[PDB]
């Protein structure tokens, strides 16, 4: 009966600047069980991404990084969408480039 | 400096597929160096650091072979645990294992580990004496009795005291540039004004290795952790880490607040304030 | 290197 919801951070590897190549990351952690879907969105649609190898922390909870090379610019909006048994609907977390 | 070699297994049953999902990942300190994924097209143990290419094809073949056998072992374990708990084969369950060794600067075994988790809880653990076990409940007491009757602890203790410590030494030499570094965080405070009365200060620490770091906020030798948001440390994606600590302060009082960053790559703790420009 | 599990030592 142990079900822990994911925590999500969305962020660029480097401080972002228009027309400079970069990497977009969605780190998803603290979750259990391990089945999970993690999609990077560009303007609300799925872009191609790669995902790190399933690993876990001391309390058994899992963590994954979903990542894609991207070139930020003034128009494009990014987000990460996560589906998990503990979430009644998919959770979308917007990339806040001004944090 | 002390160091660790750790492996992490995750087995996930998959009702109505031929096999569970079995994943192994290995780490030296906070760097991932190998993986195995039973779902790959041709499952093999693979390097996750360039300096692992120093190991020849026997290394890869052997790690691959034991991973496959490990996958079979986990399949049987998952079945047995469901039996102990009267859990239907229709439902998915998760077995997890962490194991490895810590070595001191002196290069010798400081501590060995072997711990199992079942559906996210502690199940069975090898004690620090490396000869007795701790079972979380009566199911795990069945597993404990099996491990005792099989003499499992002895074989694992031999690995830890020999192979584990010896290979960690080798990995530490082959990846010395990656592994023996202490990259201090680059730190700065940024300002985020919601209104003319309140502003959020965010203390950022970027590009640091290893993972352990302390970010705290102070007003006047007075610690602010009750008001601060501290995010979990996150990966850069390129072998380093990132973290921040934010707190809401009154507009015009920004200079009353200091961020203190402590990290192994720093000669002294950084103390920072938000700086115009 | 990692540790080989053996079937005779089973949960």
């Amino acid at each position: 009966a142990i079900q822990r919801p994911p925590k999500i951070q969305v962020y660029s590897r480097h401080p972002p600047e228009d027309g400079k190549p970069n990497y977009l990351n969605c780190y998803v952690y603290g979750f259990h069980p391990p089945q999970i879907e993690i999609d990077l969105l560009k303007n609300g649609e799925k872009i191609k991404s790669e995902q790190s190898d399933l690993s876990f922390s001391k309390d058994w909870s899992f963590y994954l990084l979903s990542h894609a090379e991207f070139t930020p610019n003034s128009k494009d909006q990014y987000s990460c969408r996560v589906k998990h048994v503990t979430l009644e609907q998919p959770r979308i977390v917007k990339w806040d480039r001004d944090l | 400096g002390s160091h660790s070699l750790r492996y992490f297994h995750t087995a996930v049953s998959r009702p109505g597929l031929r096999e569970p999902l079995f994943i192994t990942v290995g780490y030296v300190d906070d760097t991932q160096f190998v993986r195995f994924d039973s779902d790959a097209r041709d499952p093999r143990t693979e390097p996750r650091q360039p300096w692992m290419e120093k190991e020849g094809p026997e290394y890869w073949d052997r790690e691959t072979q034991i991973s496959k056998e490990n996958a079979l072992w986990y399949r049987e374990a998952l079945n047995n645990l469901r039996g102990y708990y009267n859990q239907s084969e229709a439902g998915s369950h998760t077995l997890q294992e962490m194991y490895g060794c810590d070595v001191g600067s002196d290069g010798r075994l400081r501590r060995g580990y072997e711990q199992y988790g079942y559906d996210g809880r502690d199940y069975l653990a090898l004690n620090e004496d490396l000869r007795s076990w701790t079972a979380a409940d009566t199911a795990a007491q069945i597993s404990k009795r099996k491990m005792e009757a099989a003499g499992a602890a002895e074989r694992f203790r031999n690995y830890l005291e020999g192979t584990c410590v010896e290979w960690l030494r080798r990995y530490l030499e082959n990846g010395k540039d990656t592994l023996l570094r202490a990259d201090p965080p680059k730190a700065h405070v940024t300002r985020h004004p919601s209104s003319e009365h309140e502003v959020t200060l965010r203390c950022w620490a970027l590009g640091f290795y290893p993972e352990e770091i302390s970010l705290t906020w102070q007003r006047n030798g007075e610690d602010q952790t009750q008001d601060m948001e501290l995010v979990e440390t996150r990966p850069s994606g390129d072998g380093n880490f990132q973290k921040w600590a934010a707190l809401v302060v009154p507009s015009g009082e920004e200079q009353r607040y200091t961020c203190r960053v402590q990290h192994e790559g720093l000669q002294e703790p950084l103390t920072l304030r938000w700086e115009p420009g | 290197v990692g540790y080989p599990k053996v079937k005779e030592e089973m949960l």
